[PDB]
């Protein structure tokens, strides 16, 4: 094992549109494209 | 205990007396060593409330909690 | 590259206020509705009723009188 160093339909990626509620976190999730 | 019951099982009933042997000591987490709530079948609302009193001495641990579960989503995080 | 995008909106959106959460609930409504965003363009202000007030009492901007106007037809 390496030593650890000391110095370092296909969906599109969005934001689901219509929040719910206020305080919903926005998280990038897999959204379909329509 | 009762979420996957085998009446004819020792083992399950077995684990009914170190829960008991575990609540006489005075521990709170008795509920730990049944099968279910083990392996992740059965939680409890009632944790939640547990997260919340602790909150009075760790003001940490709701955000901690949230992080883990993604509820808020700090960048870099 | 959309990473470099993706990351920009996600700084954007949690930088964003709770009055922009708001405004945004009311207009994603409104579009669904068919309304227009527009329009929907906050109360600084400290109201209070002096009721018979010293004839002494100056008169400030933005005050309103109540009135007893007598009758119009007697």
């Amino acid at each position: 094992i390496a030593p650890v160093l000391e110095l370092a339909v296909e969906y599109v990626k969005g934001y689901p549109p219509n929040s719910p509620y206020i305080g919903s976190s926005p998280t990038l999730c897999h959204l379909l494209p329509v | 205990r009762f979420m996957q019951f085998r009446a004819k099982d020792s083992y399950s009933l077995a684990l009914s007396k170190l829960e008991k042997r575990e609540r006489e000591n005075g521990s709170n987490l008795a509920f730990m060593f049944r099968l279910p709530f083990a392996a992740g079948r059965v939680f409890s609302i009632s944790m939640l409330d547990t997260l919340l009193y602790q909150s009075f001495v760790k003001d940490y641990m709701i955000t901690i909690t949230r992080l883990l579960l993604g509820l808020d989503t700090t960048p870099g995080s | 590259a959309a990473a470099e995008w993706i990351s920009q909106q996600r700084l954007s959106l949690y930088r964003r206020s709770e009055r922009q959460e708001l405004s945004e609930l009311v207009k994603n409504r409104m579009k669904h509705l068919g309304l227009p965003t527009t329009g929907y363009d906050h109360q600084n202000t400290l109201s209070y009723v002096l009721i018979n007030p010293p004839p002494d009492t100056r008169l400030e901007p933005s005050d309103i009188v109540y009135l007893i106007r007598s009758d119009p037809l007697a």
